[PDB]
């Protein structure tokens, strides 16, 4: 047989699916692991039959188990499911979003203090700036990137972006499509404003003293036209 | 910029004032404080915060973290708050706001995210200290994966393996067996500490054991827990700063409970299965829990009190102790009273610790679930604690978490190293998804490294595909396990080079400050009272008021999560 | 005497001119030469050749082999020929004709079969070098058995375990984590080499990592792959003779592909997942493959291009990177063009290596099958290579085998030790049954010892009874694993006694000659071209001509061999 | 799924029970391990249905397998059986005394002097 350690894992998963199937036939509402194994075994079966595409299965398995076919809170506990199976074209990952239909019960439920919005970067002075991606390809710029050092494809008053970053949630990015024009909101960088790296236009404190040198480097490197 | 509350919570987890349901229980943890600066939160990923010269510093720092757990919700006796956790040199380096002071506001000075920093996203996760199971019968090495899979990182107790003595008692007796077990311990990821035979009326035999590496002694009735044994054992423990654990004289052969208490003479002692089904003076052993010097714990089979607790015991006692089928009952009248009271005593903070009694009248991977099942049961029966401030169960949560984290650490003299989420302590932490809190952990960190975690298909294109099951990680392997695991010993053994002498490669640390720990020393479970048992009805009384609880027909953190 | 051709082949395997079908593919390996003397072939067994004073010498010799692989069909970049392989001191001592010069004609002088020689019958088997997987995320120690079971003996990459940073990047960051992982490595049978975080615009933090044992650096976007970090990283690698691997700026934040190429400045760099689905400058990362200094590799999920490749990715990207369900597409237009081109570019010798991207958008035990599936797919589409001389696919075979054997070894500076079936190299070899070539290996030899193999019932009267599955052998255990396994480090670390300082018992060897490896240095994949991408259609072009392939509806080495 | 090492053990026990059930249906007299697994799987099934108490099951399982349903000496070889299973109120130990009806054959019998 030459059973690989991954094939040995799949036998357990498949058997768990078979036990879950038996319990559903007995009329029992399936729990979290039973529901996952029941859907996994279905995916593994359809893949062996090699008549359905990954695309077909991903669609077919949404709400494969209904809210009344599982215990309360099971659906919310399993928002997505992933199962690798061998198809005629090889092993492929089958990703199901909402495999089990949710209900009103939520384990690990978060109840907010207030529905009021969170004021991020409170008290920082906002700078409105028109930017145009004159490049042939779209680009994104992160929340903490020194805006002044962004791709030379972006056309804007760079002097006004010196020592600033995007006033957007931490970890988010702003997209500027090829040819697209947008109004960005910039705020001054926190801490000491010791900007080291990125495009190396600054590599030091973003003060007035460093500004002319930085603008000259930006012009020389093609960021300022 | 104004961010929608739902969007904030999805991205970074809950903030100040938000309430989190612990698993499928009715317990609500409220975020007491958030150590972040809104807009400066760390997020790892493509185009995210933790990047060269942005969230990640380009400026070298003496405090560059080895690991950052971003946006964690800490649940500990110290508080229920939101913070970034910083690990360095396998210790909790700092708790607060991590990042780059060059580009960010309000960064905690010793929490530098730099080139050498690894990222772990804790946003929307609960971070707790690794549990300490102070009632282990070293019977089977297979208990260790089961324990880790349930958030337990340290195990105190004793044994040789599947032999009658161990099957019954937490005892690794004599020098040779202690040396053998301490050397066997090298294999594992679990932190260990061994107890020797305390049942002696002779000094020499007790001293030999402490010098052989024992972290203390277990006085167990199977080796005769007589007043002479109780006195001799405590006398040696007092001399060598080690802990004493006790399973009292069930059959009251040499005396009654008061005679045992008298023998102890106000000296520090860890009373196992204080309720008495696990063993001890019938029917009044529970009366010991009221005393200040008595450090009491519970074993998993009696907590929480369910409709099947009594039935299961009136036979589970016969398989463990190997009793005649001629013996039918006494336990049928004695047991309901004490098992019911036990749950309430936990809620009152009278019983300070929860333990397993692993494969010897108790379950290895049940300490954590059963503690929360009891917390939930009581909340459901007695309602929200009067001690609570606000629409939350924070005080009850802190009372219950202390039972398997800090309080066992204080009892065994390891509170300076482990037991809580505090700066300077060893990084033995557990990451939980709130929907699975108390039942199924995500990641187990020991000594700043991941040692065990839930992992999907080994071949798979991502770590999520089925079957997802618990597996050993890099921290549990090679020579890295010697860096992440601790073998606790007595000060005498430690100071006399037990590590070198036994060729132990693991971290060897001494237990200290065992003798002067009273009930007052515990966290959230310092309650002392006059506990009495009616010798006719077997009802338990706390200061003259009947102490009881109703049996549960169903428990939380059970049926929804397990296949079998 | 005249022996019937069928009888010869049954007894000794194929000879000069015979063609072997590789697995269930349409690839035919032709025996280019046979190093034997007909009638003098070595056969092991009762009344056979290898016996005292006959095929086995009674004359002592300095070259008495420790192991003889009789009548092997070698498949390597060096050639597809028939020979006896001789192992001595865990190295390939000789390739040619083994035996006894006292009783036999045409024996290769340094290939003495003697009293101390063990026999392994390779008659009718294919022998290849052990595969090198230069893109490993050290996420789970369970990847190792999966890898060995697929003919992979060496793994280069990074990680700390199942932490976000590792789930995304091949990085073991900083001194402490590097030390911890190198010590964890002791556990395994797999040869390892760790990469530190390259994403730094400061020298000190990069240098610390090379001195801590890193074999190179990985520049990943999640940590910020800016032109500043590209320059700083390569500058340190150039000083310390270590390799650099890159996952480019997908979002084009700090610049376009040409800006990244300019930052590199013609310096040697291993460009991971050259196609772009695994990550990198959208939509033109693939354009880098044409450049001489760029050492390009492909990851498993995109090779070969199938009817399910695009569908699988448009969701596999969302689980790995943890993206909002609000995001639907861009990848639906960009991806077909580059995935199709990738297959063609492999056949053209433009992409030089195959890698896994294990549990981080790629499969651990799929490097070898997927390489041969692509070779087969291309042979079926484009036909037999025009480069072939005869009714065989030898040139194509040599081009494809180099992708996971010799070319990764050249890239990482370990080509002098491993990577090919050559005299003087370490004996890291894989024995394959032709019917299972590229899908299921028979025996895995590491350092001259069997470390892993397909094995039947442990109780059974022979090693063939069911269930036959992959198991660890003696070479993988005890202190013998320290003799058969290598932990690769930088020269600086090696020369400064990292082995002793970290107490590593494994063989510690330095990586050397990383900085001056260009496309010209590779074996059978030295092709440079002008690769372009239309920014509107996303179509890839090689020298102005569209570079494409048709998606496969079924692949070889799959459905016939696997249960699930 | 997050399968604990104890859940992985229970799958083997349950599958062994399923194989034993099949063999009993074929009319084969069950041996020592088959008999233990057959009773264990029944206990595991009833616990999941969560309608029976531990007390009920301990009583129900006495002579669950009859002397003619098993090979000779099997009952004597298995004087008691223990199986932990998850009930709606949590994991509980089900202890059965004489799960298999004994026959007059005794392997390892002690005959007095
Ligand atoms: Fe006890
Ligand atoms: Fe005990
Ligand atoms: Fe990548
Ligand atoms: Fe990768």
């Amino acid at each position: 047989m030459k059973l690989t350690p991954k094939e040995q894992e799949k036998f357990l998963l498949y058997y768990a699916g078979e036990v879950a199937r038996k319990r559903k036939e007995e009329g029992l509402k399936l729990n979290q692991p039973e529901a996952i194994a029941y859907i996994s075994a279905h995916i593994m079966d359809e893949a062996r039959r090699g008549k359905k595409t990954v695309a077909q299965l991903m669609e077919e398995c949404v709400h494969f188990l209904k809210k009344d076919e599982v215990m309360p809170g099971v659906g919310n506990m399993v928002p997505d499911l992933g199962v690798e199976a061998n198809f005629p074209d090889g092993t492929k990952l089958v990703t199901v979003n909402w495999p089990i239909e949710p209900d009103d019960f939520k384990a690990g439920e978060i109840k907010f203090a207030s529905d009021k919005d969170i004021e991020l970067n409170a008290g920082k002075e906002i700078t409105e700036l028109k930017v145009t991606n004159k490049g042939p390809k779209s680009l994104h710029v992160g929340s903490h990137f020194h805006f002044f050092e962004a791709n030379r494809a972006l056309e804007f008053d760079r002097e006004k972006a010196y020592g600033k970053r995007l006033d957007i949630p931490s970890g988010n990015t702003l997209r500027i499509g090829a040819g697209e024009t947008k109004t960005v909101h910039l705020i001054p960088i926190g801490g000491s404003k010791k900007i080291i790296g990125m495009n190396g236009l600054l590599n030091g404190i973003a003060d007035d003293l460093h500004k002319q040198k930085a603008l000259e480097k930006a012009k020389h490197h093609g960021f300022i036209k | 910029m104004k961010m929608k509350r739902q969007e904030y919570v999805n991205t970074y987890g809950p903030t100040t004032g938000d309430k989190v349901r612990l698993g499928d229980t009715d317990l609500w943890a409220e975020v007491e404080h958030d150590y972040t600066v809104y807009g400066e939160e760390l997020k790892f990923g493509a185009g995210k915060t933790i990047r060269e010269g942005m969230g990640q510093s380009n400026s070298p720092d003496e405090n560059t973290l080895d690991l950052v757990i971003t946006n964690a919700l800490i649940i500990d006796y110290t508080g229920i708050y939101k913070a970034d956790i910083g690990i360095k040199n396998g210790k909790i380096h700092g708790i607060g706001k991590a990042g780059n002071k060059d580009m960010q506001d309000g960064v905690t000075p010793h929490m530098v995210v730099g080139v050498g920093t690894e990222a772990l996203a804790g946003e929307g996760m609960i971070i707790t200290a690794g549990g300490i199971d102070s009632h282990t019968h070293f019977l089977s090495p297979q208990q260790f994966p089961t324990a880790l899979a349930n958030g337990v990182t340290t195990m105190f107790g004793g044994g040789t393996g599947p032999v009658d003595g161990t099957n019954a008692t937490t005892i690794t007796p004599g020098v040779w067996n202690l040396h053998r077990m301490l050397r066997a311990a090298e294999e594992y990821g679990m932190n260990v500490g061994l107890l020797g035979k305390g049942n002696s009326s002779s000094r020499a035999q007790l001293v030999e054991q402490v010098k052989a590496g024992a972290i203390g002694f277990k006085l167990h009735e199977d080796w005769g827990t007589t007043p002479s044994a109780i006195d001799h054992c405590l006398s040696v423990a007092d001399e060598y700063d080690v802990q004493v654990c006790i399973h009292t004289d069930t059959v009251n052969e040499a005396g009654y409970v008061d005679d045992t208490l008298r023998a102890m003479n106000g000296r520090a002692i860890h009373a196992y299965h204080i309720e008495g089904a696990g063993g001890g003076h019938s029917p009044d052993v529970i009366t010991m829990a009221g005393e200040v010097n008595i450090l009491p714990s519970s074993t998993t089979p009696t907590i929480p009190y369910t409709i099947n607790t009594v039935a299961e015991h009136l036979d589970m006692l016969m398989t463990c102790h190997h009793l005649d089928k001629r013996i039918r009952f006494s336990q049928s009248r004695i047991r309901p009273g004490s098992i019911a009271a036990e749950d309430t005593l936990h809620d009152m903070g009278v019983i300070a610790m929860t333990s397993s009694d692993s494969q010897a009248m108790g379950r290895a991977g049940e300490v954590i679930p059963r503690t929360w099942q009891t917390a939930d049961k009581n909340k459901k029966e007695f309602g929200r604690l009067t001690e609570e401030k606000g629409d939350n169960d924070n005080f009850r949560i802190k009372r219950y978490i202390s039972k398997y984290t800090i309080n066992p650490a204080i009892t065994h003299g390891v509170s300076e190293y482990i037991g809580s989420v505090e700066e300077g302590k060893i990084a033995d932490l557990v990451v939980w998804n709130p929907a699975f809190f108390g039942v199924k952990p995500k990641i187990i960190i020991k000594g700043g490294m991941v040692v065990f975690s839930e992992m999907g298909d080994s071949n798979a294109s991502v770590p999520t595909p089925q079957p997802v099951y618990y597996r050993e990680m890099f921290g549990h392997h090679g020579k890295a396990k010697f860096d992440t695991s601790i073998t606790f010993v007595s000060k005498v053994a430690y100071e006399n080079g037990i590590k070198e002498k036994l060729g132990l490669e693991r971290k060897v640390l001494p237990v200290k400050n065992c003798r002067n720990v009273t009930k007052k020393d515990f966290k959230f479970n310092n309650t002392t009272a006059k506990i009495t048992v009616n010798p006719e009805t077997f009802e338990v009384f706390v200061n003259g008021k009947l102490c009881t609880s109703k049996p549960a027909t169903e428990v939380a953190l059970a049926s929804r999560y397990t296949f079998f």
